[PDB]
């Protein structure tokens, strides 16, 4: 049974082809689809898609949605694969977790468009794609399994090119020391409040975030004698004992 | 069926991420009434749950506070309430706390936490206020939950000041007073006519409050404005198939007359 | 000082309730000695006619050797009703419910009227004893057959403690009057009269047999036939004195049966001879003194625990064999006399007997060692090891309590065929001091093994297997074809435990050269024949010695024992030892000059890369940075003697070819702040160091490689260098800042994101910080535990053939293999590779997780871990796994001095992998105790155990890589692998991806992609496990128990999806296995589902 092709919560079953293994004669990689929203600049007119192909990157999604565009007259404005986490190495950001700035869903690649009419045209096209794959398994709409997976994951013993990472960390240090000296100068230049309140600061401290986090992390001589109520309590002591 | 302790831990080993299994293991000790042993097993569970599943960590914290509300006492309830607000989202801990406090029937903490939490997360939302208003109308504090409009308008910014009178008019048409609810709705229809949702849902709430003479006046009094074809089909079908569900001859006449003018 | 006596009372409740099986059988032996009471006399009738009288009967007479021919048997062949006594085991209350069977002691000493003053010569009184036995068993068999209780009994002629001089009458019961649900073998024994002759014949310097080589064995045997009644008088009077004896001796017999020391005999070639009443005798002898001034060793003021401790202290600090032995007389102080009789000795002057002459010199030697070893592990106040000292029977396996084994098969043919089938002695003077053929070959073979090895082994034990003390009623003797002879042994166990520092030393040294060739050089040249000669040395000494051509597969201990066997005791017998060579080609043999002739205890490859590393060290210190080097420290597996290739130059194909070296600069407070910026500054320093390296010394070459063995840091590279001596080093910069950066990242992270960043910091600590003291400590200790690098290398190849290295880490495998070394109790340290490896697998099959931590201190023999740190380690273990209920995600607990947390290396491994390891260990020890060691046994121990658990892929890269990894493939020619050996560096360094394998890290990537659906494994030592061509690799996968069937579709299922219903989904297993092969499209060849 393949005619079951759409789930309860708007999920659009998207099957594709698989290539030829030398011993395998089938070939059902399954994806989901939605159309979700939020007013921020990374979730408006967007789509989930679940159960990703390995190294789903920008270029074969480019060619696949171009194939659908030239196939069944859908319009599409693709730009980038938003929040592509397939391996699981970019959840917690250590650099933002302990930095001054450059601060701030499992196998669900998100993808948004420019035109909501374009993403609705691809939505209707994809629902018809799901049911045409359900009807026939041989006149498929297709993302063929094109492989830049090889181009990024059979060559990983490569020496990273020396001049490239030279200029890369050259630019990284050249912006890091700039924003660092800017932050420290902003710290110990002069801080008056809205009213008159000069802020106490260290001799060689570096960040308002630093003094903020240390003020977050920083969240006797009585006498048993000498008073006449204490001679009252000690006469009570010296008559009870 | 789960009977023995090795069976339970076998369920939790072979199933790490189903709150059905997790609250089965919790509800076993809840039903055996060894609930302090369930408290230490809960301290096992909150730190042995996988941390990716936001809904399931909501499940295990909701279940722990369900334990502390069903049998505990307020000095540990505030403790696990503070720990829940530290670990996970304070606002959803507040909403589940308010629902569960009125389920366990403790007004002596429920009204005070309604006040404090509608103060807290009510300057960026509306539901923490309108749950309080609906609760006060349900427990017979009609004018007290009508006086909440000034509190809502000074708590929120300008952006959903339509939405506060929207929602308090919703609950006033639910079980408050219909004509006083229309006295709330007049600020909606005086502020914004060009929002086409408010008119339709206001006459639908007029239908669900069912004062039929003013239904037969309100539908007949909308139509003199600039009505576009989708809005015309909406209001037209919500009157005509409702009359399907003295006037039907005149609105059959208006099914054709207002095609012209 | 508290709970060991609670353990003692646990042993008491384990051993007790003997009444249900002493009362009924004391009633049954009461009926039995009533039957012996109504057995009447049988007067003097001649020997030559009782031959015919017993001829056609079923009772053919047993005999001591040889059969008494009537030319001199003019003895009084009487029979009288003897004296009954119910003594010994069931009268002094030392009965363990063993499923093998406790013994019994019923005494029938001979009456006064059937001997003479000079009856004690030429063992015809023992011939009298044998025919006495023959009539008693004939009379008893017809009486019990007319009393019709033969349906469950069976009588048998045995030997009293494996001695042919003393046969006994043992009764074994089988299935109202039957006794078969527990202990067997109720035996009766006759003895000699109490006091007969003045003690000159009783002295161990007697021989009255014909032409004086004395007979101390025989005048001890007849004296032990007679005078073991004063000793139980002594036992009973100390029993009436005080009470701790019964529990002290059930403890003693318990420990001695765990050590395999029963009181039969070690003169006959078996481990034993020492036993429980000997233990009683030395306890009660040390009662009234023990010192040289008879200072009281043992008071009954302290109970059995300190009685036992004082006993083991006296036996360990008071020699008996060669210098000093105990003296005591039962009729009465006890002292310590000064010399030794070259045999286990203690003198009892009221008997003139030598009670410890039932076992031999090597058996006493190994028992004094066991005294010292259990004393060492008993006197310590650190931990509690009562189950380590008692409750593990070490006697179960041969190669576990011993170190290696030889089996001499001697096909001598016949007793007459001796003179051309074996080169040993054949003399009156040897048959007068040795009972039989196995006895003289045993004493000769232990003396020639002792003289052949000397300072080459710790201890030798000889044990003839196929021996049995069992011969039937109808038969006169053990009439048994014992595989090429008719003597009571099949073949000779030669079990060796070795001083491991002189195994593969290829020259043993006799005395030097005087002109007058004295007797020591004489016996050296006689014992060594044509082979040994006198040589010069670099010192210039002229000394007697012999060359031992060391091979890899063969330890030279087997060659020297092969010559010491085939030169002296036989000339055509053969030696069986195939286990050592059977795994030594399972070791990988590197492409080194004369590497077959190199030993396995040679470390010249590791020293070669250490020399290359040191010249690199000098050329990286003699240059200038903007921030100087504080220290570099190699941390590599080769730098701690662990890597599976024994590291040959240019050997790229091993994935751990690149060793890793941490390097740290001085504490400059100028550093970048955030973590990506600081690791990029470390890359900047590595850019500068390789820039000056290629500037000045271009004979080294280098490149950069990203590392992702720490999670969530995207910008951490390592500097890899290729050294023209032919090696490759990773360099990772450490700073003083990364530790506090990770700690404050931990501090300011979101509270539901804490333990993952804690896991990141734990991986950092394991990779950078504690790894240095790890490799320092065990590299320092490997030169004291010399078999460590071979046992870890064979363990790691075993673990990769059984496919676990994709989850477990190599330091954890290293810690599991150091565990039997730094704590080898109750055993020895392993002087051989097999003994090490099966000690590892025996331990980890024993080992649990729920109530079992693993504390070890990597210290030198004889800085340790004291009581406080021990309790802290156990306490954080305790709260750790009461927080963790059963080991849901934390399985092992390996805690050292260098990591009291213990969770550093055990983290990350899945529960199926850990349970698979423990199950494989239990399967291996099951196979060991069932099938025995064999070539197919070892091949089954290195079978893949592929199990067809859901997933098999077969992978072959387009080239073979064993000539490139440098392990030679046992070829007939070395130029065949030399012209394919990669003795050149590749110029464009990108080609190492196709000169190496991608399988381990691609299985890593796929495992972290499918972390909650299926766990994958790949053979990461490619043709080390993949046959001979060097190409075969597998990919396997175990599916989770969650995904047994279709599950309700969600967004957090996060798996490979197939809606088979509108609500239920399952894997597209063919599509994802196809996508695995699609990623490995050039790597994959074959695939099998299920």
């Amino acid at each position: 049974i393949e005619d079951i092709s759409a789930m309860k919560n708007g999920f659009i079953v998207v099957p594709f082809k698989l290539p030829d293994h030398k011993a395998l004669p089938a070939s059902l990689h399954f994806m989901f689809a939605k159309r979700h929203q939020s007013s921020n600049s990374n979730e408006s007119d967007c789509l989930f898609l679940v159960n990703l192909p390995l190294l789903s990157n920008i270029e074969h999604m480019k060619k696949f949605v171009g194939q659908l565009c030239g196939k069944y007259d859908t319009v599409s404005h693709v730009e980038e694969l938003l929040y592509n986490d397939e391996f699981g190495l970019h959840e917690v950001d250590l650099s933002a977790l302990t930095s001054d700035l450059m601060s701030s869903p499992r196998n669900t690649a998100l993808l948004k468009f420019v035109d909501a009419a374009s993403i609705n045209n691809c939505w209707n096209a994809l629902k018809k794609y799901s049911n045409l794959h359900a009807k026939h398994p041989n006149e498929l709409f297709e993302w063929t399994y094109t492989t830049p997976s090889f181009t990024t994951f059979v060559n990983f013993y490569k020496p990273l090119d020396i001049d490239y990472l030279k200029e890369d960390i050259h630019t990284h240090m050249a912006i890091f020391e700039q924003r660092e000296a800017q932050a420290q100068e902003d710290v110990q230049s002069s801080i008056v409040d809205e009213d008159g309140f000069t802020l106490v600061v260290g001799k060689n401290t570096k960040s308002l975030n630093s003094i903020r986090k240390k003020i977050l992390n920083k969240n006797k001589k009585a006498k048993k004698d000498f008073y006449r109520f204490q001679v009252r309590e000690r006469k009570k002591q010296e008559i009870n004992q | 069926a789960p009977e023995s302790v090795a069976d339970f831990e076998r369920l939790l080993i072979g199933n790490p991420n189903s709150s059905v299994v997790w609250m089965n293991y919790m509800a076993f000790q809840l039903q055996l009434s060894e609930i302090e042993k369930a408290r230490e097993l809960a301290e096992r569970a909150l730190k042995t749950i996988n941390f990716r599943e936001e809904a399931e960590k909501l499940n295990i914290w909701i279940a722990m506070l369900n334990l502390e509300n069903t049998f505990g006492t307020e000095e540990t309830l505030e403790e696990v309430f503070s720990r829940a607000c530290q670990y996970m989202d304070s606002y959803t801990i507040h909403t589940k706390l308010l629902g569960i406090y009125e389920i366990s029937e403790k007004f002596d903490k429920a009204a005070e936490l309604f006040k404090a939490t509608a103060k807290k997360f009510g300057g960026e939302k509306v539901s923490i206020w309108v749950s309080w208003g609906d609760f006060l109308i349900s427990h017979n504090e009609e004018q007290e939950a009508r006086t909440i409009l000034g509190n809502a308008l000074k708590a929120l910014p300008k952006r959903n000041h339509i939405e506060v009178v929207r929602k308090f008019a919703q609950l006033e048409f639910a079980k408050g007073d219909p004509e006083r609810g229309r006295s709330l709705f007049e600020g909606l229809v005086a502020d914004a006519p060009k929002r086409i949702d408010l008119w339709n849902v206001y006459v639908d709430q007029e239908v669900k409050a069912k004062d039929k003479k003013k239904v037969e006046d309100l539908f007949e009094r909308i139509i003199t404005k600039k009505i576009t074809r989708k809005q015309a089909k909406f209001f037209f079908n919500k009157w005509l198939q409702f009359e399907e569900s003295k006037t039907i001859e005149y609105v059959k006449a208006k099914a054709t007359e207002y095609v012209a003018s | 000082s508290n709970i060991f006596k609670l353990q003692i009372d646990e042993l008491l409740e384990q051993v007790k309730l003997k009444q249900k099986h002493v009362l009924k059988v004391e009633k049954f032996l009461h009926k039995l000695y009533d039957i012996l009471q109504e057995i009447p006399d049988w007067e003097e009738k001649s020997l030559a006619e009782v031959d015919s009288f017993f001829k056609n009967k079923i009772v053919s007479v047993p005999f001591v050797d040889p059969k008494p021919i009537p030319q001199n048997t003019n003895y009084k062949f009487n029979y009288k009703k003897p004296d009954i006594s119910l003594i010994g085991s069931f009268a002094l209350k030392a009965g363990i419910y063993q499923p093998n069977g406790s013994s019994i002691d019923t005494l029938l000493t001979m009456p006064k009227e059937l001997f003479e003053k000079k009856d004690f010569l030429n063992f015809r009184c023992l011939h009298k004893r044998s025919v006495y036995l023959a009539y008693l068993t004939h009379h008893l068999l017809i009486l019990l057959k007319k009393d019709k209780l033969d349906s469950f009994l069976q009588l048998e002629y045995s030997y009293f403690d494996n001695d042919p001089l003393l046969p006994i009458l043992r009764i074994s019961c089988s299935k109202d009057y039957n006794f078969y649900k527990t202990r067997f073998s109720i035996n009766l024994l006759i003895g000699f009269p109490y006091k007969v002759f003045e003690p000159k014949k009783l002295l161990p310097n007697r021989n009255c047999i014909r032409i004086l080589p004395a007979t101390p064995l025989y005048n001890f045997s007849v004296l032990s036939s007679s005078t073991h009644e004063n000793y139980l008088k002594y036992l009973y009077k100390t029993k009436k004195q005080t009470e701790s004896f019964v529990e002290a001796t059930v403890l003693g017999r318990l420990w001695l049966q765990q050590r395999g020391f029963s009181s039969n005999m070690s003169h006959s070639g078996s481990l034993g001879g020492f036993g429980t009443f000997e233990f009683t005798i030395l306890m009660a002898a040390l009662l009234n003194g023990g010192g040289i001034n008879s200072n009281k060793i043992l008071l009954h003021g302290f109970s059995s625990y300190q009685l036992f401790k004082g006993v083991i202290k006296y036996l360990a600090t008071m020699d008996l064999c060669h210098d000093g032995h105990l003296q005591f007389h039962s009729n009465p102080a006890s002292k310590y006399i000064d010399e030794g009789f070259q045999t286990p000795t203690l003198f009892d002057k009221s008997t003139k007997v030598n009670i410890l002459t039932k076992m031999t010199v090597s058996s006493y030697q190994i028992l004094k060692e066991y005294a010292g070893e259990t004393l060492r592990m008993l006197n310590n106040v650190v931990q509690d090891q009562f189950s380590n000292i008692f409750l593990t029977n070490i006697s179960r396996f041969d190669n576990l309590k011993y170190d290696l084994c030889y089996d001499v098969q001697l096909p001598l043919g016949k007793y007459n065929n001796l003179e051309t089938s074996l080169a040993a002695t054949f003399g009156s003077m040897e048959r007068v001091k040795f009972i039989t053929l196995e006895n003289f070959l045993a004493h000769k073979i232990t003396n020639v093994a002792r003289y052949a090895l000397g300072d080459r082994i710790k201890y030798i034990q000889i044990e003839m297997v196929g021996q049995k003390s069992d011969f039937p009623i109808t038969k006169r003797k053990v009439y048994s074809n014992t595989g090429g002879n008719h003597f009571n042994f099949d073949f000779v166990r030669v079990k060796l435990i070795v001083n491991p520092s002189e195994c593969d030393k290829l020259v043993t040294k006799g005395p030097a050269h005087s002109e007058t060739m004295s007797t020591e050089a004489a016996v050296f040249k006689n014992f060594w024949g044509i082979k040994s000669s006198l040589r010069r040395f670099k010192d210039g000494s002229i000394t007697h010695c012999c060359v031992w051509s060391t091979s890899s597969s063969e330890p030279i201990i087997s060659s020297i024992v092969n010559f010491a066997l085939q030169k002296h005791v036989s000339k055509k017998a053969q030696i069986s030892n195939e286990t050592i060579k059977k795994f030594h080609n399972f070791l990988p043999l590197p492409n080194l000059p004369s590497s077959a002739k190199t030993s396995v205890l040679n470390l010249s490859s590791f020293f070669n890369l250490k020399k290359s590393f040191d010249d690199l060290y000098k050329i990286i210190f003699q240059m200038k940075l903007p921030l100087s080097v504080k220290s570099i420290l190699p941390v590599g597996s080769a730098f701690r003697y662990t890597s599976l290739c024994q590291p040959v130059p240019f050997a790229y194909s091993d994935p751990d070819f690149f060793q890793d070296v941490i390097l740290e600069f001085e504490t400059s407070p100028k550093w970048p702040d955030e973590i990506t910026s600081l690791e990029k500054a470390k890359t900047a320093f590595l850019l500068k160091i390789q820039e000056e390296l290629s500037a000045n010394s271009s004979t080294y070459r280098s490149f950069f490689s990203r590392d992702e063995s720490i999670p969530y840091n995207l910008e951490i590279v390592t500097l890899n260098i290729l050294t023209p001596e032919g090696y490759g080093f990773k360099f990772r910069v450490l700073t003083e800042r990364d530790e506090i950066l990770y700690l404050r990242a931990i501090a300011n992270a979101r509270n539901e994101l804490k333990p993952e960043l804690e896991a990141t910091f734990l991986k950092f600590t394991a990779k950078y910080l504690a790894s240095v003291r790890h490799t320092r400590t065990l590299e320092n200790i490997s030169h004291s535990y010399q078999f460590y690098s071979p046992v870890v290398r064979l363990f790691k190849r075993w673990l990769d053939t059984h496919l676990l290295l994709g989850h477990i880490t190599d330091e954890l495998a290293e810690l599991i293999a150091i565990k039997p070394f730094v704590d080898p109790a109750p055993y020895f340290i392993p002087g051989s590779l097999e003994n090490g490896f099966l000690k590892v697998l025996k331990f980890i099959s024993q080992w649990n997780w729920k109530d079992d931590p693993l504390i070890l201190d990597l210290v030198k023999p004889e800085e340790r871990l004291t009581l406080a740190q021990y309790k802290g380690i156990q306490m954080n273990f305790t709260n750790l796994r009461n927080s963790d209920p059963n080991g849901t995600h934390l399985q092992f607990f390996v805690a050292s001095k260098n990591d009291p947390s213990g969770i550093l290396y055990s983290s990350g491994i899945p529960l199926p992998i850990a349970t698979r390891l423990t199950a494989l260990a239990k399967v291996a020890v099951n196979l060991l105790q069932t099938h025995g060691l064999n070539q197919q046994t070892i091949n089954l121990l290195f079978t893949p155990g592929l199990k067809d658990y859901d997933f098999v892929v077969d992978l072959r890269t387009p080239i073979g890589l064993k000539s490139s990894c440098g392990i030679l493939s046992a070829t007939e020619f070395k130029n065949i692998t030399n012209d394919q050996a990669p003795s050149n560096f590749p110029e464009n360094l990108n080609d190492l991806s196709e000169k190496m394998d991608p399988t381990y890290q691609l299985v890593k990537y796929l495992n972290l992609k499918y972390k909650n659906s299926l766990i994958l494994s790949s053979r990461k030592y490619i043709g080390v496990n993949g046959g001979e061509k060097g190409d075969k690799n597998v990919i396997t996968g175990l599916i989770k128990p969650l995904f047994k069937g279709a599950h309700k579709f969600r967004v957090n299922l996060d798996c490979n999806v197939k809606p088979v219903d509108d609500e239920n989904v399952i894997l597209n297993k063919e599509a994802i296995f196809h996508e695995i092969a699609a990623f490995g499209n050039d790597m994959v060849i074959n695939f099998e589902t299920d």
